[PDB]
């Protein structure tokens, strides 16, 4: 078979959420429904119910909490074939945060670093959220999009996301600034001799 | 009680044969199939198939078929799971599964995987072993320490050796498309932070035993 499946669900504390796994001939078969906390192995599952529409079965979370958070997959059994056939994943986030804004940080090569005739420019985002940004990099208001390493946002222990960016170029390219993007409110920064 | 219990992270080079181990305590080991499931980084559950700890039988997934083997101690009760010629796309994190969970009826007859392990984290790349680049950042004010090339990217930073523990932040690590690590850690002070006090960056390299404390100034 194959069970398709959203990829994403967003629902606000204290409401109930509904994932939907969609099969064929899910009939007779049963659906298991496992959780997966970022970080952990997952497990297999008074709030959590579910059901099977013979097309289509459904996790069910009434009053969702914060420790609810997680990759939800489904999953069965094709006795034909005897092959075990997993979902794709739900990433579900429950809204408990208001928007906030990255907190941008550029620092200049280590002088060093040019006597090993490198060039590296960080640039450190953290205390953000949603948890997407669009970092851009530019030389005297030129984009420069070569030798740019960035991360994916990743979260806080207090609950926000992080992330970095490294513009890998040479001394030579350097006495010779950062655009973070978050929503449209794009922020800046520097670079000079 | 029940439990699965599996190897350690295994960080290999391709070529090489990992071999991942899961214990089964807590109940009668013979009794119930296990099953292999991996997850790609930050991706879904794949299923690798499974075995029987009684007869020894195995079934595998049509897209594991002839590099994967999984076999049976008893005398242990451990079950393994092999890549004999891993490759840098088998880089995952590779979880066991009892299935213990029992059934309804005869049109389903199938036990359920209630029981997971830890999962044994198994990286393989073909680059080496290095020690890291400790460059030190020049300036609330922002200080910090940029560690770069290095692997794997089990490390630790700490400041003035336990002393800074307040305004620290150290950030992830970037993997490079050469196959190294890198990150930065820095600090928020007080703007007239410097002259009272200099700082200090430790970085803690276990894998190549590197260990460098880089004085921060100016």
């Amino acid at each position: 078979s194959a069970l398709t499946q959203p990829p994403s669900v967003s629902v606000a504390p204290g409401q109930t959420a509904t994932i939907t796994c969609g099969g064929n001939n899910i009939g007779r078969k049963r659906v298991d429904w496992f959780q997966q906390k970022p970080g952990q192995a997952p497990v297999l599952v008074e709030r959590f119910s579910d059901s099977n529409s013979g097309t289509t079965a459904t996790l069910t979370i009434s009053r969702v909490e914060a420790g609810d958070e997680a990759d939800y997959y489904c999953q069965v059994w094709d006795s034909d074939s005897d092959h075990v056939v997993f979902g794709g994943g739900t990433k579900l986030t429950v809204l408990g945060q208001p928007k906030a804004a990255p907190s941008v940080t550029l620092f200049p090569p280590s002088s060093e670093e040019l006597q090993a005739n490198k060039a590296t420019l960080v640039c450190l985002i953290s205390d953000f959220y949603p948890g997407a940004v669009t970092v851009a990099w530019k030389a005297d208001s030129s984009p420069v999009k070569a030798g740019v390493e960035t991360t994916t946002p990743s979260k806080q222990s207090n609950n926000k996301y992080a992330a970095s960016s490294y513009l890998s170029l040479t001394p030579e390219q350097w006495k010779s600034s950062c655009q973070v993007t978050h929503e449209g409110s794009t922020v800046e920064k520097t670079v000079a001799p | 009680q029940v439990q699965l219990v599996q190897s350690g992270a295994e960080v290999r080079k391709p070529g090489a044969s990992v071999k991942v181990s899961c214990k089964a305590s807590g109940y009668t080991f013979t009794d119930n199939y296990i099953h292999w499931v991996r997850q790609a980084p930050g991706q879904g559950l794949e299923w690798m198939g499974w075995i029987h700890p009684n007869s020894g039988a195995t079934k595998y997934a049509q897209k594991f078929e002839g590099w994967v083997t999984m076999t049976r101690d008893t005398s242990i009760s451990t079950v393994y799971m092999e890549l004999s010629r891993s490759r840098s796309d088998d880089t995952a994190v590779y979880y066991c599964a009892r299935a213990g969970l029992e059934p309804r009826s005869v049109d389903y007859y199938f036990y359920g995987l209630d029981v997971w392990g830890q999962g044994t984290a198994v990286t393989v790349s073909s680059a080496s072993t290095k020690g890291p680049s400790v460059f030190p950042l020049a300036p609330t004010a922002a200080l910090g320490c940029l560690v770069k090339d290095y692997f794997p990217e089990p490390v630790t930073v700490s400041w003035n050796s336990g002393a800074l523990t307040s305004g620290v932040h150290t950030f992830p690590a970037v993997l490079q498309s050469s196959g190294l690590y890198s990150l930065s850690s820095v600090v928020t002070v007080p703007s007239s932070s410097l002259g009272t006090q200099t700082y200090i960056c430790n970085v803690n390299h276990k894998p190549s035993n590197t260990k460098v404390d880089k004085r921060v100034e100016p």
